[PDB]
RNA sequence: AUCGUGAUUAUUGGGUCUAAAGGGUCCGUAGCCGGUUUGGUCAGUCCUCCGGGAAAUCUGACAGCUCAACUGUUAGGCUUUCGGGGGAUACUGCCAGACUUGGAACCGGGAGAGGUAAGAGGUACUACAGGGGUAGGAGUGAAAUCUUGUAAUCCCUGUGGGACCACCUGUGGCGAAGGCGUCUUACCAGAACGGGUUCGACGGUGAGGGACGAAAGCUGGGGGCACGAACCGGAUUAGAUACCCGGGUAGUCCCAGCCGUAAACGAUGCUCGCUAGGUGUCAGGCAUGGCGCGACCGUGUCUGGUGCCGCAGGGAAGCCGUGAAGCGA
């Protein structure tokens, strides 16, 4: 049964990215699974994505400009302060300023760059590079 | 597109009889007669029913 | 360096490097964009072949 | 996906179309699709085939988009429901019928699985149902007693 | 088109074969009753022309022309005297781009391949060298290591010589080469 | 000895088709994992505050021991992973609904060696008896036992017997697996397919635990044509307690239970999304051409199975490859 549509967006974008194509769909859509979406847009990994609504939870028609390598789910969302990011950077990330996790916090889901200028952390979402 | 749309379709048949202005569905699981006088408008095939009297124009 | 099809960098061996065959500007292409026919668009002119 | 208790996934969906609103090509009414619903309630007709009768021979694409109302909301808002889901009475009737003729052809084991297969289904149902209220508490399936075709 | 249709129906161009493949569904347009699914002689025109515009950027004696079939063999040799370009029709030795210290050494600039399944050889060695490719595939081929398709019946002795005519006219006339061909030198001979 | 080496205990961070390793299959509790969505809370969580978390040892420097370790001051570390307040509501858990795709329920025309129960049937075999006929039949590498003059072999007639379901048959089908092939009937079940049909997350997996579980074997009652461990006999051979051949018991079969294991194999547990293609055939549905333009058969196409071929991908390779051994949960 579908139990993790974030990581299967992921998935599916690596998918898309492995094989080069442009365009890929986005099976159903969820709001983190958008929110991750716009903070990937503005990290500029991710071209565009637009909702299309079809009578259900709602698909995504991704355009990938092709500037990713891989990014699939964090699982566990592990709980992380603002002193703590560093050590899930040197485990999932490649380098330092390169590639961003994202991350879900009260104030906003957004990368942990971002999170740590915000001086607020949460749960971990993803990471993309 | 990205949407499903609904590939079987309704039809606008009208009574051999009565000339009842009825709706039938296309896939028919059932025999759908005719609501008003005697009338069989037509029998639940598997596939397509198949429509024994007038369709006055397919819709949607 | 930056093919049409995927944008991936031709540092390997076997990268092919042509101008277009429509407005004559250069468009690249990888081997797996190449092997797999994936369709390239120019970002000039627009052309689009498999 | 598959199946609950066999593995072979299927796709012979229902694909109803996105509709927002009531049909404008017929003219038929909300009271008079609802006189339909409890007449042929009163017929004895389950609410699977309630709504087929009425997409069929009426020409009726959805009753919650006419009415505003699915059929068992209907039937509660009426008073015109049974006091059991209708899923559950007819797994427990199939099992009831599955027993009756197992205790008769006591070799029959592939049919005593599918007893069981359908049992477990029971379960799920009473499960979910009284985690939603809809059964009591204390009513537990009886597969011997309190499983007849009315329970009180 | 710059060749009506009519004289792509009557030279058997349009025939192609009962079995098709999916990356090959852009250049067909209609199903025939027969099986022989038609390709788009429109599309076919166009890739034609976007050839012979990318096949004007270089000198003839820079090209290379392969191909395998004999009712490709005969306009193969007249593109070749044609235009000048070291033609391989016939059998093709796996060696000949590659192996420097082998007979038939060559170091072209543009590969062009008559039927790319056939000529397989001659595609893996321009991807191993790495030289853009111009393929003419038909109804039942894929476009592996193949940069510029061309859609044509290479199973037709009149449609492969209307085809490099047609090519041959194209390219001579945007290079200003002199073009004394007709197509009858390209048709093979009855 | 112990740590590291060693990702040789692997949450980070390993494998489990062939190297040790997928449980025979499956149902299923605690656990664990879980759809989109409006409304409310803020417990984990989050930022912050306040009470703590003895020094010692740790780190750096300063100061002072001649450098040094060392003592004091000091800025950090550990002590942890407690108690209690304020802010946030993304996240998950709590509260109340909804939503249709996931699963569940019903209807339709079709498919199937799917299951039990009953019966009939096909041919061969065999038992005895009868008729014909008269010197061997059987078997082997070759032989002999065996069988036959009490008339066998072979042929004809007739009556009973028990097992067994051929060709049809398929790189077909159904089934959880084991497994299921004569036919008819009754009972039951699942599937896919069609479905502007009912339901509203009701779902996946699942240590324990439960049922099914090939064959052999065991217990009790039957049956015993054939086959056939044991056993006996005839050869072979140095020997033959074996292969071969002649007999043939238990058993194979049925009826009522037990054991619970197989190379129970795809040596690949199950569920989901995702990922070039070409290519048989099967069920259903669907277009069209022919069809005695009807019951029917062809090509195309969607869905679900059933096989081969193989790019990318991955592996140590054989290979796998939308039916993963690919990429994630
Ligand atoms: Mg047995
Ligand atoms: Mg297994
Ligand atoms: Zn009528």
């Amino acid at each position: 049964v579908l139990l993790d549509p974030l990581a299967n967006a992921l998935s599916t974008i690596k998918n898309a990215e492995a094989i080069g194509k442009s365009s890929c769909v986005v099976r159903p859509a969820s709001k983190n699974i958008g929110n991750v979406l716009k903070v990937m847009q503005d990290l500029g990994y991710i071209g565009d994505f637009e909702f299309i609504d079809d009578g259900k939870a709602g698909i995504y028609s991704v355009t990938l400009v092709g500037r990713i390598n891989k990014c699939g789910a964090i699982k566990p969302r592990y709980s992380v302060g603002t002193a703590s990011f560093e050590r899930w950077e040197k485990q999932f990330l490649p380098a330092k300023n390169f590639g961003a996790l994202i991350v879900t916090t009260s104030s906003g889901v957004m990368s942990q760059y971002e999170a740590r200028d915000k001086k607020i952390g949460g749960q971990l979402l993803a990471y993309v590079y | 597109d990205y949407t499903q749309r609904p590939k079987s379709r309704f039809l606008r048949v009208k009574c051999n009889d009565c000339e009842n202005e009825q709706i039938i569905f296309g896939s028919a699981s059932r025999k759908i007669t005719c609501v008003v006088c005697g009338r069989t408008l037509a029998e639940p095939t598997g596939g397509k029913s198949t429509i024994t009297t007038h369709i006055l124009e397919v819709l949607e | 360096e930056y093919c049409t099809s995927c944008g991936i960098r031709l540092v390997e061996k076997g990268y092919v490097k042509f101008p277009c065959p429509q407005c004559g500007a250069e468009i690249g292409r990888c081997i797996s964009c190449r092997q797999q026919g994936n369709v390239y668009t120019c970002p000039k002119c627009g052309f689009k072949a498999p | 996906m598959a199946k609950m208790h066999t593995k072979r996934k299927g796709k012979s969906s229902s694909t109803r179309p996105i509709r927002t609103d009531p049909p404008e090509w017929c003219k038929i009414g909300a009271d008079e699709v609802t006189t339909i619903v409890l007449d042929l309630w009163k017929q004895g007709v389950s609410t699977a085939e309630i709504g087929m009768v009425l997409r069929d021979r009426y020409g009726v694409p959805d009753a919650k988009l006419i009415t505003g109302k699915k059929v068992t909301t209907i039937l509660k808002e009426n008073n015109v429901a049974p006091n059991i889901p209708e899923d559950l009475t007819n797994l427990i009737v199939k099992a009831l019928g599955l027993r009756k003729h197992l205790s008769v052809n006591k070799k029959d084991v592939h049919n005593k699985r599918s007893l069981n297969l359908t049992e477990s289904k029971i379960r799920r149902l009473v499960k979910y149902y009284k985690q939603e209220k809809v059964l009591p508490r204390d009513w537990f399936y009886k597969p011997e007693t309190a499983e007849m075709m009315i329970t009180r | 088109s710059l060749v009506s249709i009519d004289e792509y129906l009557a030279a058997g161009v349009h025939i192609g074969t009962q079995q098709k493949t999916q990356d090959m569904m852009r250049f067909v347009y209609r199903v025939r009753t027969d099986g022989l699914y038609v390709l788009d002689i429109q599309s076919t025109d166009e890739r034609i022309r976007v050839a012979s515009k990318l096949l004007s950027h270089y000198d003839p004696a820079r090209i290379l022309v392969v191909s395998s079939r004999q009712y490709g063999q005969h306009p193969a040799r007249m593109f070749s005297r044609a235009l000048g370009t070291r033609a391989m029709l016939g059998r093709f030795i796996p060696g000949s781009l590659t192996n420097p210290q082998i007979h038939g050494f060559f170091e072209p600039d543009v590969i062009i391949v008559t039927d790319p399944a056939g000529d397989a050889q001659v595609l893996k060695e321009a991807s191993s060298i790495g030289v853009p490719v111009v393929a003419l595939c038909d109804t039942n081929n894929l476009t592996s290591n193949v940069d510029l398709v061309i859609p044509t019946n290479n199973k037709g002795r009149k449609a492969l010589s209307l085809v490099y005519w047609l090519l041959a006219r194209e390219v001579s006339r945007l290079n200003d080469t002199p073009f004394n061909y007709e197509l009858t030198d390209f048709e093979t001979p009855l």
